């Protein structure tokens, strides 16, 4: 079990890819300590620890804790996810981009490079937006002494931020080609899980003082494992719809309908989306109307958690459910006479598969919504509190893991 | 709708356990890999 990895890793072909993947995240972690020229990180940290700057939780989570210490990638690979969602809306609505989308190998890599140029530009904006609306905002509230709200800071942050994002986005796409799994995915994943070990450590240091008891903590770690399991149970879970083929070349098979099609993307997506309101509205400190907007979507508070949970549902359902399913399948069965036993070929096959996929996919989504919602409840009754173990914290960690493990075997079959 | 298709293969009945064993390994690995990445940068400060 523990060695089932060992031998399969002791083949240097992959052992090299792990030691690159780990290396790129090492240099990403290295950059996390490269502070932005004019920023008073101690003030930023203080602010984040106060109730006021509580909303910035998720922002600082998906920044990998880079926001907490304005690194060259203050927001991390998150601007790139924002570009990914923008251009994949424009691929649908704008039809000229839909032409380029379906246009084979190089056509799929051009959108990929308009998104790559989408993201890097978006870092410039976000960097400026923060430097302008937030960092030098009040008295230069978060400016080190010597620094001033002038355009010199503005420009010097914009540079630090475009330098940082470009560095990082390049680092990302290496983890895809020369590494394990998917770059971006793994970067996000790294940001969350980094803050895990010290947290786990500090929690048991404070169990001693008498502040926490081992009953509650042992309930929490039990639940994480339980959650980790349930999702593992759900990924494995399938419904097999029997097919059968005519007379040679005539025997039975099954078309598999999963509960959640590799739900890695809709989750990082939903997270990004939820941050859009926070990110725009929160950094205006003095404006009460905006602070309301931001504090609405705060995932810790029930209002935001609900907006978060409805999001994970929708994004999951629409992801899993739309995999160019029913109508082509019903027609493809024509190739060599295929049918679902007992059910008429054609329209009744479509409506059959439609119904099943609909009713199924929905349970897949709902489940993932418990995994989002429950940790908070559980966190609330327990004294333990951190955004890193906040369901969206879990679902991406568990998500990237499976995504990464699944992508090993697909090529490990090939290798 | 809100009707149940409970009769669905769970092709893993208690291979779930080894799935969960894989996930917890993956995370806790990186966890400790990336956890030390902090101290490895601490003794690099001075
Ligand atoms: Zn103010």
């Amino acid at each position: 079990m523990v060695k089932a990895f060992w031998s399969a890793l002791q083949i240097p072909e992959l052992r090299q890819r792990v030691l690159f993947t780990l290396l790129v995240l090492a240099a990403y972690r290295l950059g996390a300590f490269i502070p932005t020229p004019g920023v008073d990180l101690d003030k930023i940290q203080e602010f984040l620890r106060t109730a006021q700057g509580g909303v910035f939780g998720i922002i600082n989570l998906f920044s990998g804790g880079n926001f907490e210490r304005f690194s060259i990638f203050a927001l991390g690979i998150m601007p790139y996810i924002t570009a990914a969602i923008i251009m994949q809306i424009l691929v649908t609505v704008v039809p000229a981009l839909e032409k380029l989308s379906k246009e084979g190998e190089e056509g799929r890599r051009i959108i990929n490079q308009y998104t790559r140029i989408g993201g890097i530009a978006l870092g410039a904006f976000q960097g400026f937006f923060l430097a302008t609306a937030f960092l030098g905002a009040e008295g230069g509230r978060f400016l080190l002494p010597g620094w001033s709200p002038g355009p010199f800071f503005w420009f010097v942050v914009v540079v630090t931020q475009v330098a940082g994002i470009a560095l990082l986005l390049w680092m990302a796409e290496r983890i895809t080609e020369y590494g394990i799994g998917n770059g971006t995915s793994l970067i996000i994943f790294a940001g969350i899980v980094v803050e895990w070990l010290p947290q786990i450590l500090r929690t048991i240091g404070l169990i001693r003082t008498g502040e926490v008891n081992l009953v509650a903590f042992l309930f929490f770690l039990a639940f994480i494992v339980l959650a980790f399991a349930g999702m593992a149970a759900v990924q494995q879970a399938e419904r097999r719809i029997p097919v059968q083929y005519a007379r040679y070349g005539g025997q039975a098979t099954y078309i598999p309908i999963k509960l959640n099609a590799a739900g890695v993307i809709p989750i990082i997506f939903a997270a990004a989306i939820l941050q859009i309101p926070i990110f725009l509205a929160a950094p205006f400190q003095d404006n009460p109307v905006l602070q309301g907007i931001a504090n609405f979507f705060n995932p810790t508070r029930p209002s935001g958690l609900f907006i978060e949970v409805l999001l994970v549902i929708l994004f999951t359902y629409v992801y899993t459910a739309v995999q160019f399913d029913p109508k082509r399948i019903a027609e493809s069965l024509r190739e060599y006479g295929g049918f679902i036993p007992g059910i008429r070929p054609g329209e009744p096959t479509v409506k059959f598969l439609e119904h099943i996929v609909s009713r199924l996919t929905l349970w897949g989504a709902l489940f993932l919504g418990l995994v989002t919602l429950l940790p908070q409840i559980i966190q609330n009754l327990t004294g333990i509190h951190s955004i890193a173990f906040s369901g969206i914290g879990l679902l991406i960690v568990v998500g990237v893991a499976l995504d990464t493990l699944r992508q090993v075997e697909s090529q490990l079959m090939l290798r | 709708a809100r009707a149940e298709l409970a009769r669905v293969t769970w092709p893993t009945r208690e291979q779930v356990v080894e799935g969960t064993q894989a996930i917890l390994l993956f995370t806790l690995a990186f966890m400790v890999i990336l956890g030390l990445y902090d101290t490895v940068f601490r003794f690099l400060i001075g």
